[PDB]
């Protein structure tokens, strides 16, 4: 490359991201004085663990469904063969949603955005998935503390999508290529405006493995348990990806 | 299935 193409693909991937960003931060961030009140958190714990199971499975598809447009609309993504663009998906989807989730999660009451408020993690505690959930609070909470803006979290996230080391890759080399491209990317913004010292701070690319590992741990779990619920009521996509 | 559909 050289130094004029690589921040036309900054502005360019920014661009991508703003276009499939789901929310406003703006949106998130006005948000956060709403609260749930006590009654609607015992309300979400009186709920039934198949019946809130189901609501995460579709809430999550909906953000998938972001990052997959965000991905076509990604800089030599579609020019990638369509068994890479799937293998890129099934593998680095969820890891863009969880990089993403840090926007809706307020550091001050460690509180994440749903459904509408803020709530805590004993929100979520009909699902009987008390050690994942903490795992993805404390994912968010040491993201927060980085202070992302949205022109970072854009870069980052391509950046996890464009993975050359998924197995089952065809053109190995070529997403080699592109990955490189969108590293310099992230590097030159970064060195751009001064925030390199976040480059030591990103986390491990085997804790983004670990939490989408104990999801379909957790979902396994649940199936098993209510395989019907998992057949009639969850979205086709997000069985497609996770079992 | 889906993948492919919202890809095309
Ligand atoms: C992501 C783009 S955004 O514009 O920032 C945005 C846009 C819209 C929302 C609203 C939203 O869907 N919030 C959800 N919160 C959680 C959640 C749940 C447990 C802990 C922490 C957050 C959702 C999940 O279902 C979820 C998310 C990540 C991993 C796993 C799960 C479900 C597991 C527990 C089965 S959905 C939030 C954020």
């Amino acid at each position: 490359a050289s130094l004029t193409e690589i921040e036309h693909l900054v502005q360019s991937v920014c661009k991508s991201y703003r276009e499939t960003c789901q929310l406003r931060l703006e949106d998130l961030l006005r948000q956060r004085s709403n609260i749930f009140s006590r009654e609607e958190v015992t309300g979400y714990q009186r709920k039934s663990m198949w019946e809130m199971w189901e609501r995460c499975a579709h809430h999550l598809t909906e953000a998938i469904q972001y990052v997959v447009e965000f991905a076509k609309r990604l800089s030599g993504f579609m020019e990638l063969c369509q068994n890479d663009q799937i293998v890129l998906l099934k593998a680095g989807a969820m890891e863009v949603v969880l990089v993403r989730m840090c926007r809706a999660y307020n550091a001050d009451n460690r509180t994440v955005f749903f459904e509408g408020k803020y709530g805590g993690m004993e929100l979520f505690r009909a699902l009987g998935c008390s050690e994942l959930i903490s795992s993805i609070f404390d994912f968010s909470h040491s993201l927060s503390a980085l202070h992302f803006s949205e022109d970072e979290i854009a870069l980052y996230t391509a950046l996890v999508l464009i993975n050359a080391h998924r197995p089952g890759l065809q053109e190995k080399r070529k997403v080699e290529q592109l990955q490189y491209n969108l590293e310099l990317a992230f590097h030159h913004h970064l060195c751009k405006t001064h925030r390199q010292s976040i480059l030591a701070k990103l986390p491990p690319k085997g804790k983004l493995r670990s939490l989408c590992s104990q999801h379909v741990e957790r979902l396994q779990i649940f199936q098993h348990l209510h395989p019907i619920v998992v057949q009639a009521a969850f979205p086709p996509l997000y069985k497609e990806l996770f079992s | 299935k889906i993948l492919h559909r919202l890809l095309q």
